[PDB]
């Protein structure tokens, strides 16, 4: 699962931090976009 | 501009008016302060009278200020026995002759200053209005007036060939009045090819409490109903300073203000022993009054249920059975101001309100969370607080003119 | 967004366009990081030297969109601003420091597959991410080149630089509060934010939880795309503390 | 200082005393902090409703001393200031907020048995040893009496009181950037700083590494040692981000 | 004793890390006349 801790308080945010950056059409379909893994393999750290 | 015109800034007089046989706020004008007590008078002597008619553990909720303030728009042109009912079930014929000659004006006037608050965390909100089949010709002095002094005219409807269209029309102006709130004030059927004249009365209040409840502290707990049995009922709970006062025979008020104070609930509840009912049978505008006099500032804790209450009684059949006949006559009824002659004479066929309040740990009209938890809330097992587990009685007011906006009785807060 | 493509349906649903109401035009970019807050740069809304100093009635946010120039019915969301607020420390007459503005919506926007919010970081997730090589991404309608718009709405993804790197080259004074991302010349790719994508987000995904945080509000650049030169986005965890001030004391 | 008593040699060797050149005169009190700063409150360099409003050249900083007036040989090491930095938030105007300043010299002095610079608290010291009810140290040159100079600095160890305790002894407001110190009404004993003193430090000795932190700088307070009324000091700690910035642009 | 720096003595000078610590008393292993009072303070009643 997605572990996210929450920092603001929902009655002055408003409501949608516990579920951010999760996308509808993408992250909560198992789906990933076309240029997403252009990101994820930029963390590689080459010694 | 109304909210600073005066009397003869624009001369109005009624068609017809009614004379009977025989510490004022700071900043507030003589006129409008015995027209808010004539309300008050109103007020106790409707609600004992609905309490009468029905069964002690249903929950009972009103508009005082609301059905004096619409009734008025027919008082500026009724005559004969239709007015006098209407001086006298309203408590008008005891005020002074120009307030009552002017009370269309002057209601104006109370209203300015009930809806100078919208301190967005106390939000009044109010659609009045009269409808009246097209045939008939209206009284453009009638109309004029209305419009300055009610913000509207008469609306003419045809509900003697388009009655549905008719009833959409209305609650479509109320929709939008009240802004998605009210959107069907006038239900299934209620207008068709007999109704002539209609009034339109609803109101609603949105506010925040000073001190709100925690959600956490709410808990299921039991309320010990009126039959005896008993249910179960979202109970709410926090300690705190609030205006309080152990009255006679071991009744207690309690006042929870809103943000900004100039809007107040108070809730006047009898001890276990004494029923509610011998409380509402002494329940007179003095009574209340000194009660809220005797209120004083307390450290103490509350227990309070969620609650929700409108006003589910028919108004036309209330008021008929206080007194108010001929205006609902088609025979009787008495409104030249209005429309003149005698062919089918006017007389209103139907009186719509709708006035509700859900309380809850935010205040009024405030979404809060539902979900209730079950978990410790540290509190000494032996407290001593302000418990409504039992039927209390709910006021609504305005301070300083002490308006009562509305009044009622929660007797089962529960499912 | 310069040497970027389409973005894809649902890719970015925290994206939001400021529009102006009279006459009806495209301002900036935006982000949802809320139901009833947005984030956007400070100079969208205030900025002297072209002349534009809105309120909350000049302004109107549409969310949910992929085409620049269509409404998108049923599908895209339009919003009043109840109030706007701006750094107070926010420096227009010199370098555009502590570029950055909140604008609270006059009614909760509902989300869908088109309208989500995007996440803000915390100090672990900055200092992790935010480092020079790690690539972020950026969206926006604004123009494809220096020297013109595109029909939906644009995505280029782009590597953090170093800040000492950021620091020479450009003559202009950069602060903490700034980051800089695009491709080195000897690097041979491109890409670029460029006029009309301020206010837009500098979004990175997080490998620990599979999020997306925005780190970053599209500011400003000299042109756009050129060689040894890079794009500067507000950073937006160096700022949380005024961000977590004004929500607290506006934002109910 | 009052109701304290004659400190011991070496016993504070961060303690400096800020010299007013023409006429020469003792104007407050202030902290070694290192071989080039030292640290003392904005109000004893920028105060106009006493006519004080002063610059490098017009100042001297007198480090090492014991007597007040007695010119100490081979002892006391008196130095120039290169430059002052004042708080920007400190407002003389409105009231003592952030009353607070630093002073970098000429030329590093040399430390010795009687110069030696004071800590300044992390978070953890912060968090740990500011707590109701624990004592604190304040040394000072000033006023043995609020209606009396000293020979020799005084010294006067005082309790810590609860913020809520220090906002109800009095009608001026306490902000989070001031704590305050004293014996209550009911605890026998007494003592307080007094004019003269500000500048000065509220040390504590640390039981985790045995240093002396400093966490507070005198500032103000209504009288001197008055029943029911309480010093009140700068909390260095709060104002530690800022002290960074001033030393990491302006002090190489 | 522990310490841990926080400035950059190219820009803060020297002596943090030897800071808090008096050459006639800590360093000398003596106490001054007063400080005992300091560190009874720190009671912590439960
Ligand atoms: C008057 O009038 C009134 C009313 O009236 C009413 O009426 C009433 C009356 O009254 C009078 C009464 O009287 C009594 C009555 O009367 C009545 C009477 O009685 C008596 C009676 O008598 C009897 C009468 O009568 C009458 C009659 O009539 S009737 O009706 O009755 O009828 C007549 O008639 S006729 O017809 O004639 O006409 C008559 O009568 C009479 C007659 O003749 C004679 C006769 O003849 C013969 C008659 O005779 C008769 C008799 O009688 C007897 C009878 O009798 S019986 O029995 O029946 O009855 C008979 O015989 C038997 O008959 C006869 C005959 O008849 S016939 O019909 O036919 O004819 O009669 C006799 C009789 O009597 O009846 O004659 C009589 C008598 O007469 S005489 O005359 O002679 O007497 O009547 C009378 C009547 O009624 O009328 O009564 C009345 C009525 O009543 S009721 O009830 O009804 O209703 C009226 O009514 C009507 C009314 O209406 C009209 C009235 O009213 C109205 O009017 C009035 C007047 O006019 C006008 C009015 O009033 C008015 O009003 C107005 C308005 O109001 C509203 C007013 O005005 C005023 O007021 C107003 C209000 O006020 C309130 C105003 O306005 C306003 O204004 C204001 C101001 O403005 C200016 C505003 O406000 C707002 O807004 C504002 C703005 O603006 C623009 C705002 O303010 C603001 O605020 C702000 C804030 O503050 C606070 C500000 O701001 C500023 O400041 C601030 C503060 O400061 S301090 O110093 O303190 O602080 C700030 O903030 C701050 O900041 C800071 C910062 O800074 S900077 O520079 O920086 O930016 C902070 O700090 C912190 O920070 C931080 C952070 O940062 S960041 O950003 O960056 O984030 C820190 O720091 C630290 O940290 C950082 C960061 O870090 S981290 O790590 O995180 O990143 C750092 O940085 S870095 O870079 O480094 O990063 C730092 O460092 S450094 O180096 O840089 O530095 C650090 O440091 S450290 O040191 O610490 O270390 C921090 O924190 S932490 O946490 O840390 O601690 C910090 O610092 S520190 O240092 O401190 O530490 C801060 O925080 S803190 O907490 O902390 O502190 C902050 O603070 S805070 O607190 O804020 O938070 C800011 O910024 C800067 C600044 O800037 C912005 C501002 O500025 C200054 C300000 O502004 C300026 C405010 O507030 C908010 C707001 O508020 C709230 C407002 O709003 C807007 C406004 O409003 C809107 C105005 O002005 C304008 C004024 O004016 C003057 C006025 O005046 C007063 C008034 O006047 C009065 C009313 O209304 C009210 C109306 O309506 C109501
Ligand atoms: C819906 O309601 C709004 C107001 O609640 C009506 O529009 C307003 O009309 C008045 C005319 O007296 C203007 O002064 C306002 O500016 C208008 N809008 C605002 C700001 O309230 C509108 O006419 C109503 N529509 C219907 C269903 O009749
Ligand atoms: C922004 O807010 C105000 C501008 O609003 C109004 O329209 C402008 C064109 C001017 O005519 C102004 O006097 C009017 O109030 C200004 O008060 C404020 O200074 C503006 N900010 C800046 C610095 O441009
Ligand atoms: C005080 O410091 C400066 C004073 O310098 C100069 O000499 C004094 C005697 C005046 O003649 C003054 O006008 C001259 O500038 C001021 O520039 C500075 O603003 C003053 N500080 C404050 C905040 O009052
Ligand atoms: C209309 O009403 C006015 C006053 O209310 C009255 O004077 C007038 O006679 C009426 N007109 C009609 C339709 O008879």
């Amino acid at each position: 699962t997605s572990e996210y801790q929450t920092f603001f308080n929902p009655r002055t945010f408003g409501s949608g931090e516990a579920d951010c950056g999760l996308r509808p059409l993408f992250e909560k379909k198992s789906l990933e976009d076309k240029t997403e893994r252009e990101l994820l393999e930029s963390y590689i750290d080459g010694r | 501009d109304i909210c600073t015109a005066k009397p003869r800034d624009i001369p109005m007089n009624p068609m017809c008016i009614y004379r009977s046989p025989e510490k004022i706020p700071e900043a507030t004008n003589r006129r409008v302060w015995e027209l808010s007590k004539a309300n008050s008078r109103f007020a106790t002597t409707f609600y004992q009278h609905l309490a009468d008619s029905k069964n002690d553990n249903d929950n009972i909720f009103l508009s005082p200020l609301s059905i004096s303030t619409a009734f008025a728009m027919t008082k500026l042109g009724a005559c004969n026995d239709t007015l006098q009912q209407l001086m006298e079930v309203f408590k008008f014929d005891t005020i002074s002759e120009k307030t009552s000659d002017q009370i269309h004006f002057f209601f104006a006037k109370l209203n300015c200053r009930l809806y100078r608050k919208a301190n967005k965390a106390s939000k009044l909100v109010s659609a009045n209005r009269l409808f009246g089949d097209k045939s008939l010709t209206f009284n453009e002095t009638y109309q004029d007036i209305s419009e300055l002094v009610y913000g509207a005219k008469l609306q003419p409807l045809d509900f003697k060939e388009n009655a549905e269209q008719s009833r959409a029309a209305i609650n479509k102006w109320v929709s939008n009045k009240t802004e998605g709130r009210i959107t069907d004030v006038i239900p299934s059927e209620a207008i068709n090819e007999l109704t002539v004249l209609v009034l339109v009365n609803t109101i609603y209040f949105k506010g925040l409490w000073k001190s709100k409840f925690s959600p956490e502290n709410t808990r299921k707990e039991l309320f010990y109903k009126a039959d005896g049995e008993s249910c179960s009922a979202s109970m709410m709970y926090q300690e705190g300073k609030f205006r309080y006062r152990r009255v006679a025979e071991g009744t207690q008020v309690l006042e929870l203000p809103f943000k900004g104070d100039d809007i107040t609930m108070v809730l006047i509840l009898p001890k276990p022993e004494k029923s509610l009912a011998k409380v509402e049978k002494e329940l007179t505008p003095e009574v209340l009054q000194e009660w809220l006099d005797e209120l004083e500032e307390m450290m103490l804790c509350v227990h309070m249920p969620r609650f929700r209450i409108e006003d589910g009684f028919s108004l036309k059949e209330q008021l008929q059975d206080m007194g108010l006949v001929d205006l609902f006559s088609p025979e009787k009824s008495k409104l030249p101001g209005i429309v003149a002659e005698g062919r089918d004479d006017l007389y209103v066929s139907d009186a719509f309100h709708k006035a509700f309040l859900e309380v809850n740990e935010e205040g009024s009209e405030a979404a809060a969370s539902t979900a209730v938890v079950i978990a410790g809330r540290s509190l000494n097992p032996n407290r001593v607080c302000f418990k409504a587990n039992r039927p209390f009685l709910v006021f609504i007011r305005e301070v300083p003119l002490n308006t009562i906006i509305f009044m009622g009785r929660v007797a089962n807060p529960c499912v | 967004i310069v040497e970027g493509s389409d973005a894809e349906i649902g890719m970015s649903p925290w994206q939001v366009m400021l529009f102006r109401k009279s006459p009806q035009e495209l301002l900036c970019g935006a982000s949802l990081i809320s139901d009833r807050w947005v984030l956007t740069a400070a100079h969208c809304l205030l900025y002297p030297p072209w002349d534009k100093n809105f309120t909350e009635n000049d302004l109107l946010v549409r969310i949910g969109k992929h085409s620049r120039t269509r409404y998108e019915r049923n599908i895209e969301k339009i919003s009043m601003l109840e109030k706007i607020y701006i750094h107070p420390r926010y420096n227009w007459r010199e370098n555009l420091d502590r570029d950055i503005a909140l604008m609270k919506l006059k009614k909760p926007v509902a989300f869908s597959d088109y309208i989500h919010p995007v996440c803000l970081p915390d100090r672990e997730t900055a200092a992790s991410l935010l480092q020079a090589g790690y690539k972020g991404r950026v969206t926006g309608w604004g123009n494809l080149k220096e020297t013109g718009q595109p029909s939906v709405l644009q995505v280029v993804n782009l590597p953090i630089v170093e800040r000492p790197v950021c620091k020479d080259s450009t003559r202009i004074r950069i602060t903490d509060n700034m980051f800089c991302a695009g491709y080195k010349p000897d690097e041979g790719k491109r890409g670029d934010a460029c006029e009309g994508d301020a206010g837009g987000p500098f979004v990175m995904k997080s490998p620990f939880n599979n999020r997306w945080y925005q780190m970053g509000i599209v500011s400003w650049g000299e042109g756009c795309d050129r060689d040894g030169k890079y794009g500067f986005y507000t950073h937006v965890f160096r700022l949380k503390k005024w961000i977590q001030k004004v929500i607290d004391q506006f934002g109910e």
